[PDB]
């Protein structure tokens, strides 16, 4: 006999914050030496970006 | 495609002043040495060791 306008709320995600990394500056930083061994390993870090 | 990072020169300030001279002679060049249950310990510090 009687009628009620309930409002609910509804709460999804839709994204998270982009994070952008690099292999030299985070593993070791600025070493030459850390560069030229990491260059044997290939493209691990180029994949990851 | 790459990073961009600055190349650096020179450093900047220098260590404690050094103008002394590690006694090491006296462990190396000793008029009598110690046994290995009852040894010597002499502390050297503050001066250039070569
Ligand atoms: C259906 O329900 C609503 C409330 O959910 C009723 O509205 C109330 O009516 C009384 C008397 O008419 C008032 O004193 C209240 O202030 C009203 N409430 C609101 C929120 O407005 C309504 O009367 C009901 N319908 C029937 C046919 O009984
Ligand atoms: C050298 O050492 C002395 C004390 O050992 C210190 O006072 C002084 O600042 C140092 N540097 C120079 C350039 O004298
Ligand atoms: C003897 O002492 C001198 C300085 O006192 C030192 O240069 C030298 O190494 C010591 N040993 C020998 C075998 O000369």
């Amino acid at each position: 006999t009687n009628f009620t306008i309930s409002v609910t709320t509804e709460i999804l995600p839709v994204s998270m914050t982009k994070t952008s990394v690099d292999c030299t500056m985070y593993i070791c930083g600025d070493s030459t030496e850390c560069s030229n061994l990491l260059l044997q390993y290939g493209s691990f870090c180029t994949q990851l970006k | 495609t790459s990073n961009f990072r600055v190349q650096p020169t020179e450093s900047i300030v220098r260590f404690p002043n050094i103008t002394n001279l590690c006694p090491f002679d006296e462990v190396f060049n000793a008029t009598r040495f110690a046994s290995v249950y009852a040894w010597n310990r002499k502390r050297i510090s503050n001066c250039v060791a070569d």
